[PDB]
């Protein structure tokens, strides 16, 4: 498991969906 | 382009992917865009694609998506979208993301976590330390 990038990766996707 | 940029672009790749069969295409974009309260059109959506689509076969395959992430796409009014998505992630708007939210933001694109991982992933954003993410915290996270 790696938390940055796994968050960082969420935060992407939320980005460029909005 | 780094290691953990790339890294965190297949992150973002596998999200879109609901299928997880290596391309995106233009009704896993929509499904994803409407679960985060979003309504895109067909024809937003395919110009969408035809911008990243290199090869023409009318999906996005992680190459693509790459090229994408590298040369960014530009804003039209929306210039701040570290806020934009910050409001996605602070579903009871106080200017706080708890550990409880971002459990749920993770369970609405999809993934089962744990708790310890879910906890996890704020201590890495989590910057004076209170077990929240902020707002300048989840900016200085991205920038
Ligand atoms: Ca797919
Ligand atoms: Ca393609
Ligand atoms: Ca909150
Ligand atoms: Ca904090
Ligand atoms: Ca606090």
């Amino acid at each position: 498991f790696n938390a940055r990038r796994k968050l960082k990766g969420a935060i992407l996707t939320t980005m460029l969906a909005t | 382009l780094t290691e953990e940029q790339i890294a965190e672009f297949k992150e973002a790749f596998s999200l879109f992917d609901k299928d997880g069969d290596g391309t995106i295409t233009t009704k896993e974009l929509g499904t994803v865009m409407r679960s985060l309260g979003q309504n895109p059109t067909e024809a937003e959506l395919q110009d969408m694609i035809n911008e990243v689509d290199a090869d023409g076969n009318g999906t996005i395959d992680f190459p693509e998506f790459l090229t994408m992430m590298a040369r960014k796409m530009k804003d039209t009014d929306s210039e701040e979208e570290i806020r934009e998505a910050f409001r996605v992630f602070d579903k009871d708007g106080n200017g706080y993301i708890s550990a409880a939210e971002l459990r749920h933001v993770m369970t609405n694109l999809g993934e089962k976590l744990t708790d310890e991982e879910v906890d996890e992933m704020i201590r890495e954003a989590d910057i004076d330390g209170d077990g929240q993410v902020n707002y300048e915290e989840f900016v200085q996270m991205m920038t």
